[PDB]
C-alpha cells in the first residue's frame, strides 16, 4: 500500500514533468483514515500542456477505482488534486470540466475518465490534454481541454508494433 | 493503421511498465489538434470574445478556434502590442506613407482627423489589425464629438489572430466596444466609442493635419475605397 502510494505520486510526477517543489504529498497514514483527502497535488504552470487522461488512465490501471481529479484556484495558480476515488463532499461550487472552463477562486473543476470520453471523438488514436491560462481579470483562470491525434500515423504504428517486440 | 485503430490506452499500461523508455515518445507524438472549434453568432460581441481565442471567417464557417489548435497562425512571428501601437499614435508623423490607408478613411476631413488626435485606441485599433492583416480599409465617422471607426476587409476568407485580439481589447477597454459582422460577404468590425476620456498626450494637429491634406489619394485606392464605403452605410442603416 505504501508501494502503490509511491507509485502513483512517482507517475504524477512524471506525466506532469513536476519538479520535487512542484508536488504536493499528504501521507497515506493521514489519508488512509479519511477517505476525503487528496493523496497528491500538483502544481500547474500557465501555457504549459499536461497529459491529464494518461495520467487519470495510469491511476485506473493502478487502482481498482474510477479516479477522480479536480482543478482548484488558489488565486495565483492553478493546481490538480488527485483522489483515488471521488470524495463523498467537495467544495460546494464544484462542476465537470468541458473542453473551456472558467475557474473562479470559489470555484472547482473535476475531471474524471468519463468526461473526457465525451469530448474525445474517437477513442483509438486521440489523447487529450490540458492546459491552464491567466484570464482576462486577475483572480480567475481558463482551463482548456483539447484531444489530439499524433504528427504522423506511420511512427505512431511503428511505435505500437515497438511496444509488442 | 491496424493497431492505431484498434488499442485503447486503458491496454497499453502493462506494456509501458515493459517499455518506459516510449511512454514520453508516445506522450509527445499527440500534437495533432482536433478540438478546440465552435461556432460564433454574429453581430460578434468582443466582451463575448473567449480568451486566448483565434477568429477564422470563411466560406466553412464563422468559428472561433484555440491558439494551440490554430494552424493558419505562426508561431515564430511577433505581433506588437497596445503600448507598441501607443508608441506608433504617438510618432504618426513620422510614419504618414506607412499609414497612408488609415488616414484615407477620413475622407480628408480635418474634423474627423482632431478627433483622432483626442482618441489614440483609435489608431491602436487599426494599427493592431493592420499588423495582423495588411489588407483592411477603415471608415471613420462621428456621433456627438466621439469617433468611432469601421473596418471592413477586404478578402473573404479573414483570420484574426488570438494576440491581435488580446491588444485590441486593452486598446479599447471600457470606453469602446468592438463587434465583428458579416456583410455582402465582406468582415467588418466596427469600433464603438462610448466616452471620450482624457489622453495624456498631445499630437501636433497641425503637422498632422497639413501634412494629410498634401498627400495625393491615389485612383486604386479611391476606387476600391468608394466600392466599400458603400457596404458599410448599408450595414449600418
Ligand atoms: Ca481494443
Ligand atoms: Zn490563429
Amino acid at each position: 500500500n505504501k508501494v502503490l502510494h509511491q507509485d502513483l505520486v512517482q507517475a504524477t510526477r512524471r506525466i506532469l514533468k513536476l519538479g520535487p517543489s512542484e508536488l504536493r504529498v499528504t501521507d497515506a497514514g493521514l489519508i488512509c483514515k479519511n477517505p476525503n483527502y487528496s493523496v497528491c497535488d500538483a502544481m500547474l504552470k500557465t501555457d504549459t500542456v499536461y497529459c491529464v487522461e494518461y495520467l487519470l488512465s495510469y491511476w485506473e490501471s493502478r487502482a481498482d477505482h474510477v479516479p477522480c481529479f479536480i482543478f482548484k484556484n488558489t488565486g495565483c495558480a492553478v493546481s490538480l488534486c488527485c483522489f483515488v476515488r471521488a470524495p463523498v463532499a467537495l467544495v460546494s461550487p464544484a462542476r465537470h470540466v468541458g473542453e473551456f472552463n472558467v475557474l473562479k477562486v470559489n470555484e472547482s473543476l473535476i475531471v474524471t475518465l468519463k468526461d473526457i470520453e465525451e469530448i474525445k471523438p474517437s477513442a483509438y488514436g486521440v489523447l487529450t490534454k490540458c492546459v491552464v491560462r491567466k484570464s482576462n481579470s486577475a483572480s480567475v483562470f481558463n482551463i482548456e481541454l483539447i484531444a489530439f491525434g499524433p504528427e504522423n500515423e506511420g511512427e505512431y504504428e511503428n511505435l505500437l508494433r515497438e511496444l509488442y517486440a | 493503421g491496424p493497431l492505431g485503430s484498434m488499442l485503447k490506452l486503458s491496454e497499453l499500461h502493462d506494456v509501458f511498465q515493459r517499455h518506459p523508455e516510449l511512454e514520453l515518445k508516445y506522450l509527445n507524438m499527440m500534437k495533432m489538434a482536433i478540438t478546440g472549434k465552435e461556432s460564433i453568432c454574429l453581430p460578434f460581441n468582443f466582451h463575448s470574445h473567449r480568451q486566448h481565442t483565434c477568429l477564422d471567417i470563411s466560406p466553412y464557417g464563422n468559428e472561433q478556434v484555440s491558439r494551440i489548435a490554430c494552424t493558419s497562425c505562426e508561431d515564430n512571428r511577433i505581433l506588437p502590442t497596445a503600448s507598441d501601437a501607443m508608441v506608433a499614435f504617438i510618432n504618426q508623423t513620422s510614419n504618414i506613407m506607412k499609414n497612408r490607408n488609415f488616414y484615407y478613411g477620413f475622407c480628408k476631413s480635418s474634423e474627423l482627423l482632431k478627433l483622432s488626435t483626442n482618441q489614440p485606441p483609435i489608431f491602436q485599433i487599426y494599427y493592431l489589425l493592420h499588423a495582423a492583416n495588411h489588407d483592411i480599409v477603415p471608415f471613420m465617422h462621428a456621433e456627438d464629438g466621439r469617433l468611432h471607426m469601421h473596418v471592413i476587409f477586404e478578402n473573404p476568407d479573414v483570420h484574426i489572430p488570438c494576440d491581435c485580439i488580446t491588444q485590441m481589447l486593452t486598446a479599447a477597454r471600457e470606453d469602446y466596444s468592438v463587434t465583428l459582422n458579416i456583410v455582402r460577404d465582406h468582415v467588418v468590425i466596427s469600433v464603438l466609442c462610448h466616452a471620450v476620456s482624457a489622453s495624456s498626450v498631445k499630437i501636433d494637429v497641425t503637422i498632422l493635419q497639413r501634412k494629410i491634406d498634401e498627400m495625393d489619394i491615389p485612383n486604386d485606392v479611391s476606387e476600391s475605397f468608394e466600392r466599400y464605403k458603400e457596404l458599410i452605410q448599408e450595414l449600418c442603416q
